[PDB]
């Protein structure tokens, strides 16, 4: 907060702008942030939007910068300030402080609210986004890798069977080595949640809610994203699929020998995918 | 919209002359569906509902630790300035084999601000940038 307070005295003009990131569990940190800046600047504002909200009151806080004297003026507000943070105490008011804690309240309430709505109202709350014309400065959307794969509902499930068609006869030329066809199988796994997710219109909300509980659950099996019966008569080929491996070799194929874990950021790619879906960014 | 309307998007301004007293979501990741980088400009959006900032152009605009300059990219388009500094904490560790390129911002190189400085274009207040 030193280091700050000197690189903001030296760098700013009178009327300047000094934008800081904080959050407000750290109340030390603000107490001291108030302190180094609040003799030197003129105005003071908090302020914090839905995306900040983690349970922990994430806020961007902006001082206005009046005159400041000279470095004896700056040795001298910055000595005070450490002497005000020794002494457990701090220019902050009583009824700043809990009018500040009554929005983070109702700031948590009411993303608790958006985040809890139902499926069309979070279908409804997703295509009214403010990403279309003020995040568009150059901002692409979080497309998946498949996206840049293709060409080009049912015609997609097409594509998925050729897919899945192509990958078992993948597996049945590799025997005609167990964890490389898991490998195999979990980015077969991989590239059909990523066709999924361009399939996912505005329209269709039960794939929705089903990816979305897919996501949030950790792993995902190929049972969860097409049957195995609803798949084999989607096939072109299965009586030989059936002749060389079979409902049980292939039911043990489809769940248990891909079932592909994902790290934190990962899940957060893929939400941030059907986020883009439910918004009109893969069907044009 | 609503995730910066008025029960979420609040501007609290602080109290100036008080004397010294002695005292997990994945949900909302649906929404940060843009930018494959950084997703950590929307809570700069809130910053232009605020128009003392906006009334801050004609000077130099520092910038300290990005890392991936989304807020600066957003922030130069709408108020532009003549010099742009900026800070990363970058260790030098971090380069590829037989490289050699300090902190360069992912999103700002794709950014309209550096595009228009690259083809010389001057901005929206009729100046090149820097």
């Amino acid at each position: 907060a030193t280091n700050l307070s000197l690189i903001a005295m030296h760098s700013v003009r009178e009327g300047g702008v000094v934008i800081v990131k904080i959050l407000y569990s750290m109340g030390y940190y603000f107490h001291l942030l108030v302190n180094l800046f609040t003799p030197c600047s003129v105005k003071g504002y908090v302020l914090s939007n839905g995306y900040a909200c983690r349970g922990d009151m994430e806020c961007y806080v902006v001082f206005v910068m009046g005159y400041l004297g000279g470095p004896t003026f700056v040795n001298e507000v910055v000595r005070m300030a450490k002497t005000l943070i020794q002494r457990h105490g701090t220019l902050l008011a009583k009824s700043d402080e809990t009018a500040l804690m009554a929005l983070f309240t109702s700031q948590k309430q009411r993303v608790d609210n958006i985040l809890s709505s139902p499926l069309p109202r979070l279908a409804k709350l997703l295509r009214r986004n403010i990403d279309t014309a003020l995040i568009e400065a150059g901002g692409q959307p979080v497309r998946p890798f498949c996206a840049e794969s293709l060409v080009n509902i049912t015609q997609t499930t097409q594509v998925i069977a050729s897919h899945i068609d192509t990958v078992i006869r993948s597996v049945i030329y590799m025997e005609a080595i167990d964890g490389k066809k898991r490998t195999s199988l979990k980015q077969c796994t991989r590239q059909i949640l990523e066709v999924t997710i361009l399939g996912l219109g505005p329209e269709d909300l039960n794939r929705v809610g089903d990816i979305i509980s897919l996501i949030l659950r950790g792993t995902i099996s190929l049972e969860d994203l097409i049957p195995l019966r609803t798949y084999l008569k989607m096939s072109t080929c299965p009586k030989y699929l059936k002749s060389v491996l079979g409902l049980t070799k292939l039911r043990e194929m489809f769940s248990d020998g891909s079932m592909l874990y994902l790290t934190r950021a990962q899940q957060k790619f893929y939400m941030k995918t059907v986020g883009n879906a439910v918004k009109g960014y893969y069907n044009s | 919209d609503q995730l910066t309307m008025k029960p979420a998007a609040f501007l609290h301004e602080l109290d100036l002359s008080a004397p010294a007293r002695y005292d997990d979501q994945l949900v909302r990741y649906l929404f940060r569906g843009v930018g494959t980088a950084s997703s950590s400009w929307y809570k700069a959006s809130h910053l232009l509902s605020v128009p003392e900032i906006r009334c801050a152009r004609h000077g130099n605009s520092l910038y300290l630790a990005e890392g991936s300059g989304a807020i600066m990219s957003l922030l130069e388009l709408h108020i532009p300035h003549e010099t742009i500094y900026y800070n990363t904490l970058f260790s030098n560790e971090m380069n590829p084999p037989q490289r050699h390129f300090g902190p360069t911002p992912t999103q700002f190189l794709n950014s309209v601000v550096y595009r228009n400085l690259q083809a010389e274009v001057p901005c929206k207040d009729g100046f090149v940038q820097e």
